[PDB]
């Protein structure tokens, strides 16, 4: 899914530099993409995180959505961010709040399905009912039908 | 011959026992893996329980 290239955007570059520096090691001799999934535990143990075999096996299943035991740099960066939210910096909560006043053109203190809709129309991106409600519930943590401001932060922190 | 035999019995003892100890290590590892999988099912079954129990609340 799109969170792959999202992370490729979301991730910072000083990260991916040492990401490749450590990525250089997996080759057990003469490899060109034959990476295995039993080594997923070890490679998640390498890059600086502290993983546990439970999540190791889950990501063995949760990742390898291609099933080939392989992971793209896109998939690499996403399964970085989809667990460790090394996303596009989540610019702030308060720069976010000034963005949120423009979300609530109606000065709501909450992004409602209406404000969600109008703001995504201001993107030009059309309103499918899932879209806004996918955004609503992903932001409307209280499930009040609308995304209040901290709902918006936890919503759009780690977000460009 | 009895002492060398004892060495062989003890060495065979170790080969059988070491292999067995490894089989036991493997059965043990298997029970660890299985209880962990079951435990992880329980973590999720309990987590899911919590989600529905919380949602129930």
């Amino acid at each position: 899914d799109d969170i792959y290239k999202a992370a490729v955007e979301q991730l910072t570059e000083e990260q991916k530099n040492e990401f490749k520096a450590a990525f250089d090691i997996f080759v057990l001799g003469a490899e060109d993409g034959c990476i295995s999934t039993k080594e997923l535990g070890k490679v998640m143990r390498m890059l600086g995180q502290n993983p546990t075999p439970e999540e190791l096996q889950e990501m063995i299943d949760e990742v390898d959505e291609d099933g080939s035991g392989t992971v793209d740099f896109d998939e690499f960066l996403v399964m970085m961010v989809r667990c460790m939210k090394d996303d596009s910096k989540g610019k702030s909560e308060e720069e976010l709040s000034d963005l949120f006043r423009m979300f609530d053109k109606n000065a709501d203190g909450y992004i409602d399905l209406d404000e969600l809709k109008i703001m995504l129309q201001a993107t030009g991106e059309t309103i499918t009912e899932d879209d806004i409600e996918e955004l609503m519930k992903d932001g409307d943590k209280n499930n009040d039908g609308r995304i209040d401001y901290d709902e918006f932060l936890e919503f759009m922190k780690g977000v460009e | 011959e009895e002492a060398e035999k004892a060495a062989d019995e003890s060495e065979r003892g170790m080969k059988v026992i070491e292999s067995r100890a490894q089989k036991d290590e493997e059965k043990m590892e298997i029970q660890e893996i299985q209880l962990k999988e079951a435990k992880h099912i329980a973590e999720d079954a309990d987590r899911k329980y919590e989600e529905v129990a919380r949602k129930l609340v």
